[PDB]
């Protein structure tokens, strides 16, 4: 992909392949209170990175236009407040406070750069997306049974990872300390750098971490010990040897030497840790440290946040945030997503059609939630 | 009872209402100076033993019969009640006394809940509860069903069982809950006396409580 082509693909994809349909279908969330899309706020990125924010809109059409019209190469999605962004010129200080919000979280996987041995710094591979996935089952599964969340969508960020959307009605109410605490509900990996053991757990697993585990468990071979291999060698397992008590260091350093791959090297792990607790959880803490997932507080902690609008283009990859299917995550594959140069070849002939139906589902069971 | 005093011109229980009530100055004055030593107490019996001890319980339960805090107990209630609204007009004017005021109160609210019996609290299945006991045990008798939203302390720390939206929560734990979100209410409530005092602060018949603090 070539960034240089990329303004006039923008004028050619706002104009007859952005599903503006849908798009309005949310944001108005059925038009049951009004001002709702027309408070909402927007920010662009234009030409040589000029930045803009307090934009918003009166309805689907004057949305259309001046998009179209604009052509912004970032488009980020603020929160709902209590006038008109466009107008916070008129409003006096103290009476221009954001007031509603959808629930989100934004995963990266430089957060993983410490416990990834396939790639580096932005670049990614099949090997490690397999985190991505994890962390999506690990929070998916738990925002659905343990906060009864409805409605959840989560959408590739285009590159690095992924963001989740959270619309359900009592939760764009939610305040911003509730909000921060569920956070501290999920998180467990706590530490930068001077810390090398991020995890410790007690003798008493809350279920949250049990249930998070048991999904942990189904991927972390063929991730861990298979893909990454980080029981390849000494280097690599030492960093493991961190994370136990020292008095069993120089038995596991030796079983390692006896052995031939991580796979044997773990097992032997498990035999010493589950010996060492008849003598704790030596072998979740590992495996959670390595694929559990890291969270940066900020991004859901702060209700005025602009985040990265759905469908919006990465200026780099050229990949597109596009929707998923929480049934078809396995299968997910980052690289297989259409970029904006693909697209506007099938329209003068596309490839977006099968993720736009999911967005629809989603909505669909929105509109019953809604009404029933 | 020469001397008159409006309450509703001047505005266990959480103090939520104000009382709607002409009172003499006496007893308005000497109600506040009551409470005070109670107050005072508390703070003393807090240095001294800790909470839960007999003799605190027995030590604080006996100041509580001295300074008079069915019918046979209401004449109390409406000491207590009224004597907390008037407090809140001199321990508004301060941080230090805010907190200072809250945090006796807070002590207070303990103690007098310690002394509660299980039957009223409620008020103020048994297939269920032995389904989900070992979900909640990993996780941390009566348990109750609250919007995690309300429970914010608890499970932003793992220490309650959460299920589709709602946390459930022992007795043991869920005072804190009641006692945070009274400590707000009431931190509120003074925040608010802070504003409406300075019309009032300049009446003699009030200088002695705002100044013997
Ligand atoms: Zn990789």
């Amino acid at each position: 992909f070539d960034p240089t082509e990329l303004p006039e693909l923008l004028k050619l994809y706002y104009r007859r392949l952005f599903p503006y349909s849908q798009y309005y279908r949310w944001l108005n969330y059925g038009g049951v209170i009004k001002n709702y899309f027309q408070h909402r706020e927007f920010s662009f990125t234009l030409k040589d990175d000029i930045y803009i924010r307090y934009q918003s809109f009166n309805n689907q059409s004057d949305l259309e236009k001046e998009m179209q019209a604009a052509n912004p190469y970032k488009i980020d999605i603020g929160a709902v407040y209590s006038h008109r962004p466009n107008q916070h010129n008129t409003v006096k200080l103290g009476a221009f406070q954001a007031q509603e919000k959808e629930l989100v979280f934004d995963i990266d996987m430089t957060d993983y750069d410490d416990v990834r041995r396939c790639c580096s710094s932005a670049d990614i591979c099949p090997k490690c997306w397999t985190l991505m996935t994890m962390a999506i089952r690990i929070i998916d599964r738990a925002l659905k049974e343990d906060f009864g969340f409805k409605h959840r969508l989560w959408v590739y960020s285009g590159r690095r990872g992924v963001h989740c959307w959270v619309c359900d009605e009592s939760v764009r109410k939610l305040s911003s300390a509730v909000r921060s605490g569920i956070v501290e509900y999920l998180s467990l990996v706590k530490g930068g750098q001077d810390v090398k053991k991020k995890v410790h757990l007690s003798e008493k697993i809350h279920p949250f971490i049990r249930k998070s585990i048991n999904i942990i468990k189904k991927y972390f071979e063929e991730y861990a010990l298979v893909n990454q291999d980080i029981l390849e060698n000494k280097e690599s397992w030492d960093k493991i040897l961190a994370l136990v008590p020292e008095t069993i260091h120089d038995e596991l350093q030796q079983s390692f030497q006896k052995s031939h791959n991580s796979l044997q090297r773990w097992e032997h792990l498990k035999k010493v840790a589950s010996r060492y607790q008849n003598n704790p959880w030596l072998e979740w803490e590992i495996m959670l440290q390595y694929c559990f997932p890291r969270l940066d507080i900020n991004v859901s902690k702060g209700i005025n946040h602009l985040l990265k609008s759905p469908f919006s283009v990465h200026p780099k990859t050229g990949r597109i945030s596009v929707p998923i299917d929480l049934q078809k995550v396995d299968q997910f594959d980052p690289f297989t997503v259409p970029t904006i140069s693909f697209i506007c070849r099938e329209l003068d002939a596309t490839s977006l059609a099968p993720y736009v139906k999911v967005f629809e589902h989603f909505l669909e069971n929105l509109d019953k939630s809604r009404k029933g | 009872g020469y001397s008159e005093v409006n309450l509703s011109k001047l505005f266990l229980q959480f103090y939520l209402q104000p009382p709607s009530e002409n009172i003499s100055l006496i007893e308005f004055e000497n109600l506040a100076i009551d409470r005070v030593k109670l107050l005072k107490s508390v703070e003393n019996l807090g240095v001294s033993y800790v909470k839960g001890t007999e003799q605190y319980q027995s030590k604080l339960e006996s100041e509580l019969r001295k300074l008079k805090f069915l019918e046979d107990e209401y004449e109390p209630r409406r000491r207590d009640h009224i004597s907390h609204f008037i407090l809140r007009l001199a321990y508004c004017q301060s941080e230090e006394l805010r907190r200072w005021f809250i945090q006796q109160e807070m002590d207070l609210l303990r103690f007098r809940f310690s002394i509660l019996p299980k039957d009223k609290i409620q008020d103020f299945s048994d297939e269920e509860k032995t389904l989900r006991e070992q979900e909640i045990v990993a996780s941390s008798e009566s348990i109750y069903k609250i919007p995690f939203a309300d429970a914010l302390d608890l499970f932003r720390g793992r220490k309650v069982y959460l299920e589709d939206g709602f946390a459930y929560v022992p007795l043991k734990d869920i005072v804190a809950i009641i006692l945070n979100e009274f400590r707000a209410k009431l931190s509120k409530a003074l925040a608010l006396t802070a504003r409406s005092l300075p019309a009032v602060q300049s009446d003699e018949r009030l200088q002695p409580l705002l100044n013997h603090l």
